[PDB]
């Protein structure tokens, strides 16, 4: 199975690079090109450059002096770098297979790497219970308060608790810091029985916590 | 550059019904147009490539067509599931552009929120800050408005929302509401109350805690 797997998010100071790996499996890096588009918070797609089959770059004229993009075949990786960032360059960057060595239909696509151009700190987050209180249902959360930069990931129980979750937008507070709360609802009479932990995870600070979620006494 | 142009910018439709959507490009550009779903929080999904050419693993309710300057994707039946924005991308001219997207929204019958009021966590408190959080779950239409009124002060500012994407099996939305005081304060006051209005509710529904019980 074709897939692109991508580097981590993460903060780029102004003025500073970016630089982002493309890991691709399921096919050979000599036989594809590899092609790089971004998404700016709201907004459409934009085409960035490719790489080659053959290891010939084309960028759009935007980013011909301050885009690189090589790779190595033999790990099968392509490195996107950019140069001289600014605040617009915050945005979510792809790389993507087209469905033949020569075209631009995308078939294949990363996972994305959510880039936040800013002077400021990277700062992982507090999590707290959003604890269910007395139709047969209760809601449980977690808070995940105090982080930056964006995003955050939530799961329930590990992966295995799906159904009835939400997760909610960050919201952006008035300290430059983001907060986010997971919800998820429940049978009551699961609440003595089962185990309901939220696991964050915030990969710009490499910030991993799993919080149980219960009653208060 | 090809500049191309994707109307409406929100569509707003039934299940079952014929959904089109219409990306119109600044000059001629052949039958090279492909067109892509994404969800939420997900990547572009390819649909259709060359106008009107099938991809594989994607359902038949999803047909494109056109020629020239003016194309139509196409869902024929459209199905809660098919909530996403929709992107069309020319290749005739270099470089590769994309339209800004149509966003689809489908319409159901309204549903009232489930309420749900939480008090901050001894833990927070150690911080020095108390959250209180509001949960307005599973309704239908998005507006809603909840008021805040601790001790029976109306609470101004110092509460943030949001709001999550419809869900792709009910169609329905969520949202969650934060207040945010000092410690401090929190201890000094007893009655917490989130008032929710939504259309689905006959009178507003009041959730509330009294701090210590």
């Amino acid at each position: 199975q074709v897939q692109l797997k991508q580097s981590g998010p993460g903060l780029v100071q102004p003025s500073q690079s970016l630089s982002i790996t493309c890991t691709v499996s399921g096919f050979d890096l000599t036989d594809y090109g590899v092609h790089w588009v971004r998404q700016s918070p709201g907004k459409g797609l934009e085409w960035l450059g490719v790489i080659w089959s053959g290891g010939n770059t084309d960028y759009n004229t935007p980013f011909t002096s301050r885009l690189s993009i090589n790779k190595d075949n033999s790990k099968s990786q392509v490195f996107f770098k950019m140069n001289s960032l600014q605040s617009n360059d915050t945005a979510i960057y792809y790389c993507a297979r087209a469905l033949t060595y020569y075209d631009y239909e995308f078939a294949y696509w990363g996972q994305g790497t959510l880039v936040t151009v800013s002077a400021a700190s990277t700062k992982g987050p507090s999590v707290f219970p959003l604890a269910p209180s007395s139709g047969g249902t209760a809601a449980l959360g977690c808070l995940v308060k105090d982080y930056f930069p964006e995003p955050v990931t939530v799961s329930w129980n590990s992966g295995a608790l799906t159904s009835g979750v939400h997760t909610f937008p960050a919201v952006l507070q008035s300290s430059g810091l983001y907060s986010l709360s997971s919800v998820v609802t429940v049978p009551s009479s699961s609440l003595g029985t089962q185990t309901y932990i939220c696991n964050v995870n915030h990969k710009p600070s490499n910030t991993k916590v799993d919080k149980k979620v219960e009653p208060k006494s | 550059d090809i500049l191309l142009t994707q109307s409406p910018v929100i569509l707003s439709v039934s299940p079952g019904e014929r959904v089109s959507f219409s990306c119109r490009a600044s000059q001629s550009i052949g039958t090279n147009i492909h067109w892509y779903q994404q969800r939420t929080n997900g990547s572009p999904r390819l649909l259709i490539k060359y106008a009107d050419e099938s991809i594989d693993g994607i359902p038949s309710r999803f047909s494109g067509s056109g020629s020239g300057t003016d194309f139509t994707l196409s869902i024929n039946s459209v199905e809660s599931e098919d909530i996403a924005d929709y992107y069309c991308q020319q290749n005739n001219n270099w470089p590769t552009t994309f339209g800004a997207g149509t966003k689809l929204e489908l319409k159901r019958t309204v549903a009232a929120p489930s309420v749900f009021i939480f008090p901050p966590s001894d833990e927070q408190l150690k911080s020095g800050t108390a959250s209180v959080v509001c949960l307005l779950n599973n309704f239908y239409p998005r507006e809603a408005k909840v008021q805040w009124k601790v001790d029976n002060a109306l609470q101004s500012g110092n509460s943030q929302e949001s709001v999550t994407e419809q869900d792709s099996k009910d169609s329905t939305y969520s949202l969650s509401s934060t207040l945010t005081l000092s410690k401090a304060d929190y201890e000094k006051h007893k009655v917490y109350a989130c008032e929710v209005t939504h259309q689905g509710l006959s009178s507003p529904v009041t959730k509330s805690f009294n701090r210590g019980e």
